[PDB]
RNA sequence: UGCCUGGCGGCCGUAGCGCGGUGGUCCCACCUGACCCCAUGCCGAACUCAGAAGUGAAACGCCGUAGCGCCGAUGGUAGUGUGGGGUCUCCCCAUGCGAGAGUAGGGAACUGCCAGGCA
RNA sequence: AGGUACUCCGGGGAUAACAGGCUGAUACCGCCCAAGAGUUCAUAUCGACGGCGGUGUUUGGCACCUCGAUGUCGGCUCAUC
RNA sequence: UAACGGAGGAGCACGAAGGUUGGCUAAUCCUGGUCGGACAUCAGGAGGUUAGUGCAAUGGCAUAAGCCAGCUUGACUGCGAG
RNA sequence: CUUACCAACCCGAUGCAAACUGCGAAUACCGGAGAAUGUUAUCACGGGAGACACACGGCGGGUGCUAACGUCCGUCGUGAAGAGGGAAACAACCCAGACCGCCAGCUAAGGUCCCAAAGUCAUGGUUAAGUGGGAAACGAUGUGGGAAGGCCCAGACAGCGUCGAGUCGGCCUGCGCGGAAGAUGUAACG
């Protein structure tokens, strides 16, 4: 479960999630799993998809995770009223915009990369698509 | 010199204050009201600001 | 051997470019040398098939625009963020 | 529970009081600032809290000058 | 008039670094002495004074050179004022404004006043 | 400085407790992917890590209706979907 | 420019830590050096403010507002265009 | 010597920031000038107040669960204090601001088969689900369109060497299908 080792501040404004992604090319491997939709990826989701990916290729090749969950999310406990300060940090997310390459793979055939990425996408709350490296 | 005719085509109810002030500067008082104004860049700028609710007869 | 047919653009900017891509074309620019840059439109389907060949990005191409032939190299390409489409190409005069 | 926050200070109404081209009388404050984001040019003084004020009547003028590309405010006699 | 140098400015990296070369009649610098005017929380290192044997080594100036910094379009993209729309957490259309980054490319500053040397 | 369940007046649904409402975190019920368990065998039967919904049934959030009164838990009688 | 929104501070200090004149320039590291060590003082180099600011944070600061020294009381009284 | 090794620094490549900034808009705001328009719409002084419980909607946000017809700000609109027409019914949405009378006319939003005023209008397409007229991940030879590709009279694909004309599966895209259980009565087009 990824999570910043330390941060300047404990809590963060909700913010919004507009725009298209930066980092839309396969930059490290040969195959990538790219986001088509918009949303949040929790650290548990990122890790559940990593495990499914890694078991499918029998821990061969190499896998990059291009996203990191650096945004803390707070929640108010059950049976607590409104007010009395911001809630407690409960988990961490990465904000995803369309076009974001989420994972990359190398050192395996394309057919196996497609199958491994399919099993991973089934763990994620956002629609995705399989991409390959381009020369330009 | 040259003049143009401007007619108000939509209501002013609920428009932005700047838009109401522009209709005032053109002299337009109601839907269907037509005024005749000199053709200057200042007049053309006022028409441009409220072009969605006026029509020009060149 | 790669030949591309193009037209000179008669309208530029955000609105004109989005109307191009909604009509299955896309804009591009030819610059370099001492000639002024030339803004052109390409048919999206034809060029998207050609650029799938790796030699598109290494060879010297020919852009036929208004009858005249121009020798160029592909210099930069803007791709759609997640669809398999092209938004723009820079061509440098060769 | 309760919060350990909830404090703030009153707003200080800093910023530019007379913009470029404005005619001012001697003594008029041109900008209030913490430290010298703007520096005093011709016919302008710098107060103890780094307020820039006109030392003569005239028109406000902003300009970038010097080796550090610093911003200066001066008064053009009118 | 041209070349070279010193001083005071304009300008504030297209003007700054690096690398390579180059200049001593003059100017500049290092330099030579110091009982002194003056100076070192010790030191004539610095500041200061009295000088002119030596050297352009350092520094400085000048010339060269893209390894850098720096500057930088065109086109597209992002955003956005107004009006309209959708499947409305986000977008699209008409119109106006239009980046940042990156690309081609540019680029080894330019200039005013006075003074001195040389031709 | 305190107490009032011995209490009292003027007010408020401007404001809580019951029931309604909005909501659906929580709860409950479906589903998707399939690590595995199941001698072998993912899918007879279970389904880890994660994902998507439905209900309005729980615990709650809100304070919109009622404070010039909308009587409570359980039992009994009678039910209806 | 609000919330029982997110984070930190004050209820002083200083006759110099104030005035002025003259001067000065940081952190950190590397190398060599008696005791001496990861770290003391010395020398050179790299570096270029990554230091400093009586005390939070922000905006400033090289012409320094940072560091050192001499002399000092303008930490003056009455007023004050704007 | 060796590393299961860990590796800071620096170099190269990739992201993220309300309390990061070597960049940086649109708007907004301040000032000056000019025309046209506006019943001085501006400023000052004086007589009289009311008000200091706001609501919803749009946009930019904090909080909450990007829950609430929730809560707290900024800004615009309407309600409040505003009737008429539309959205079945529906303060706050859309159109539009009612001085009075008319058994005249043209339009707005929204509409034109009957209830119910006006096209059972014209032309070209799509859907077969009453979809239209409630919903997701995901599933599928539904069906329309488009650009490529593989194989094929040197006989493909299916069936069983035969057989003789197409065949295969990706991509993008329009409309539909399943996923889809609730309580008085059809009851999710009025
Ligand atoms: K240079
Ligand atoms: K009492
Ligand atoms: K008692
Ligand atoms: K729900
Ligand atoms: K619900
Ligand atoms: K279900
Ligand atoms: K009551
Ligand atoms: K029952
Ligand atoms: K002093
Ligand atoms: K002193
Ligand atoms: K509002
Ligand atoms: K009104
Ligand atoms: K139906
Ligand atoms: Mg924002
Ligand atoms: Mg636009
Ligand atoms: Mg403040
Ligand atoms: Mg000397
Ligand atoms: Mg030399
Ligand atoms: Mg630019
Ligand atoms: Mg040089
Ligand atoms: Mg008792
Ligand atoms: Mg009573
Ligand atoms: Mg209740
Ligand atoms: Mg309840
Ligand atoms: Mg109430
Ligand atoms: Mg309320
Ligand atoms: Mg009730
Ligand atoms: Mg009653
Ligand atoms: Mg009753
Ligand atoms: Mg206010
Ligand atoms: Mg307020
Ligand atoms: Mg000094
Ligand atoms: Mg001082
Ligand atoms: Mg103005
Ligand atoms: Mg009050
Ligand atoms: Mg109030
Ligand atoms: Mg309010
Ligand atoms: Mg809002
Ligand atoms: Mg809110
Ligand atoms: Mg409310
Ligand atoms: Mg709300
Ligand atoms: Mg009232
Ligand atoms: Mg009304
Ligand atoms: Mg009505
Ligand atoms: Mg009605
Ligand atoms: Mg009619
Ligand atoms: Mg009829
Ligand atoms: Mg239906
Ligand atoms: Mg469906
Ligand atoms: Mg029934």
């Amino acid at each position: 479960m990824l999570q910043p080792k330390r941060t300047k501040f404990r809590k963060m404004h909700k913010g919004r999630n507009r725009g298209l992604a930066q980092g839309t090319d396969v930059s490290f491997g040969s195959f990538g799993l790219k986001a088509v939709g918009r949303g949040r990826l929790t650290a548990r989701q990122i890790e559940a998809a990593r495990r499914a990916m890694t078991r499918a290729v029998k821990r061969q090749g190499k896998i990059w995770i291009r996203v990191f969950p650096d945004k803390p999310i707070t929640e108010k406990p059950l049976a607590v009223r409104m007010g009395k300060g911001k809630g407690n940090v409960e988990y961490w997310v990465a904000l995803i915009q369309p076009g974001k390459v989420l994972y990359e793979m190398d050192g395996v055939p394309e057919e196996l990369a497609r199958e491994a990425f399919k099993l991973a996408a089934a763990k994620l709350p956002i629609k995705t698509t399989f991409v390959t490296k381009t020369v330009m | 010199a040259k003049t143009i005719k401007i007619t108000q085509t939509r209501s002013a109810i609920g428009r932005l204050p700047k838009h109401k002030a522009t209709l005032l500067g053109l002299g337009l008082r109601r839907i269907g009201h037509t005024v005749e104004r000199e053709d200057t860049p200042a007049i053309r700028g006022m028409i441009n600001a409220v072009s969605f609710m006026v029509k020009v007869e060149e | 051997m790669f030949t591309i047919n193009a037209e000179v653009r008669k309208e530029q900017g955000k609105g004109a470019s989005r109307r191009l891509r909604a009509a299955n074309k896309f804009p591009a620019i030819i610059y370099g040398g001492k000639e002024a840059p030339l803004a052109i439109e390409l048919d999206h389907d034809k060029v998207m098939n050609m650029q799938a060949k790796a030699e598109f990005y290494s060879e010297v191409l020919t852009i036929v625009v208004d009858g005249k032939e121009i020798k160029v190299k592909a210099q930069d390409v803007q791709r759609h963020p997640y669809k398999p489409k092209l938004q723009h190409i820079d061509f440098v005069r060769a | 529970g309760s919060t350990r926050n909830g404090r703030d200070s009153e707003a200080k109404r800093l910023g530019v009081k007379r913009f470029g081209g404005e005619s001012v009388l001697a003594g008029s404050i041109i900008v209030r600032q913490r430290g010298t984001k703007f520096h005093a040019g011709a016919n302008v003084g710098c107060g103890r809290d780094h307020t820039l004020f006109a030392k003569a009547d005239g028109k406000v003028k902003f300009e970038v000058k010097g080796p550090k590309n610093r911003k200066f405010i001066s008064i053009e006699a009118e």
